[PDB]
């Protein structure tokens, strides 16, 4: 088999929803395909494999994928996105009978089901006796994102999915700081598109 | 087999000779060399059938490799540039495409060692307002200043690894994006309920692994030697 093909270096799902992760091949005699996991920042593991058996191959946690030579695919699926299927994924075929060839990867980003949004920016300071801060942006839906700064003095981060255990609850924030001295948590974040009733204490 | 490589962790300067060992204990003939990089996957380097037989993969420009004995497969850079700086992967095989991947070699190839630098890391205490509003309360980690971008970060509450309510960053940012040799930083968030935040009793230690030089190499400057080390920040649980 001469190539294997993922499209999407990043995509999402739903927090609960249908995983589907597209993997195609070209290879006119069908090939032995492979799906391959990585956490950050681990190893590789084998999920599942097709080695001309049958052609539906379940693999560990519910994974599962068809192999369908008349439309040269092997899509991997699960049931239902959980936060722990967050990881890379590599689709991966046999070549010129020696070797494994590797897909260019896609990371699945899975988006948590929040039911009472509740966005706020706070600002945090340091706990040693400067007055160095941070503010956070936290506990905001799916439906918003952060965007880049427009300013080289001021960092803010991609948004991060956090799951406490303790309370079976999950939520998104990130952090904008800076060493300019007219810095505002109040200002941090305009240039991202913030939802209406985010919560801005004093 | 037991496929293992060395050397686990490594930072080297611009054109020295680089040697990464697989070895392996099942005798399997066939053996490989991949390197990692983001967006592209795994990309083969260089392969070998049994003790008489290398070929090349995809990018072999830049390496050589040798198949000294059925167990042990060298990759080199013979002078190594900072486009190789890659996550390294040796694999073993059987007759049926079973695989056997080692776990890998994390190498950063950096063109100057002067601008080697740990991290300063500090922790920002929750918010009074996150916790009247929300009974949570969200500590945040700062790493900053530090140089290549090679640091793993771990929170420690009462001497213990958590990893239950936190996340950290998948990358670390530029300082300095228009250079080439920008320093890093990182962020990182841990949530507890505010009730656990609260009590005096506990304690919250943000730690960061900084690879950088070792004792070997040579350093003329008057500011610390940026060796490979652990940098933390600290706070205690506070009901005021």
């Amino acid at each position: 088999a001469q190539s294997v093909t993922q499209l999407g270096s990043h995509v999402s799902v739903s927090e609960g929803a249908l995983v589907l992760l597209r993997c195609n091949y070209s290879s006119s005699v069908p090939p032995y395909l492979f799906w391959y996991v990585q956490y950050p920042n681990q190893g590789l593991q084998l999920l599942l494999k097709y080695t001309s058996a049958a052609t539906l191959v379940k693999g560990i946690n519910g994974f599962e994928a068809e192999f369908k030579k008349s439309e040269t695919s092997f899509h991997l699926t699960k049931p239902s996105a959980h936060m722990s299927d967050a990881a890379e994924y590599f689709c991966a075929v046999s070549e010129q009978d020696d070797k494994i060839i590797f897909g260019k990867g896609t990371r699945l980003h899975i988006l948590p089901n929040i039911q009472n949004p509740d966005p706020a920016v706070y600002q945090l300071r340091d706990s040693k006796s400067s007055d160095k801060s941070v503010c956070l942006f936290t506990d905001f839906d799916s439906q918003t994102n952060v965007s880049q700064s427009k300013d080289s003095d001021v960092y803010i981060t991609d948004k991060c999915v956090l799951d406490m255990r303790s309370m079976d609850f999950k939520s998104n924030s990130a952090v904008a700081w800076s060493n300019k001295s007219d810095f505002a948590c109040a200002n941090a974040f305009n240039n991202s598109i913030i939802p209406e009733d985010t919560f801005f204490p004093s | 087999a037991d496929v293992t490589q060395t050397p686990r962790n490594r930072i080297t300067k611009t054109g020295k000779r680089i040697m990464l060992e697989c070895s392996q204990t099942k005798g399997h003939d066939r053996m490989y060399w991949y390197r990692q990089d983001p967006g592209l996957g795994l990309r083969l380097i260089y392969y070998s059938f049994d003790v008489k037989d290398i070929n090349k993969g995809e990018i072999s420009d830049g390496y050589s490799v040798s198949r000294q004995a059925q167990a042990k497969f060298s990759l080199s850079l013979e002078s190594a540039i900072p486009n190789q700086t890659a996550l390294y992967f040796c694999a073993t095989s059987d007759e049926s495409y079973g695989y056997t991947f080692g776990s890998g070699t994390r190498l950063t190839v950096v063109e100057d060692l002067n601008k080697v630098s740990p991290p300063e890391v500090a922790v920002f205490e929750p918010s009074e307002a996150e916790i009247s509003h929300t009974q949570k309360a969200t500590l945040v980690c700062l790493a900053t200043g530090f140089y290549p971008d090679h640091v793993e970060l771990s929170w420690w509450v009462n001497g213990k690894e958590v990893h239950s309510g936190v996340c950290t960053d998948p990358q670390p940012l530029k300082e300095q994006p228009a250079l080439n040799d920008s320093r890093y930083s990182l962020s990182s968030r841990l949530r507890v309920s505010a009730t656990f935040w609260q009590n005096p009793r506990n304690h919250f230690r943000c730690q960061v692994q900084f690879y950088g030089l070792s004792e070997n190499d040579e350093w003329t400057q008057d500011r610390a030697k940026p060796v490979t080390q652990i940098v933390s920040a600290e706070a205690w649980g506070r009901a005021d």
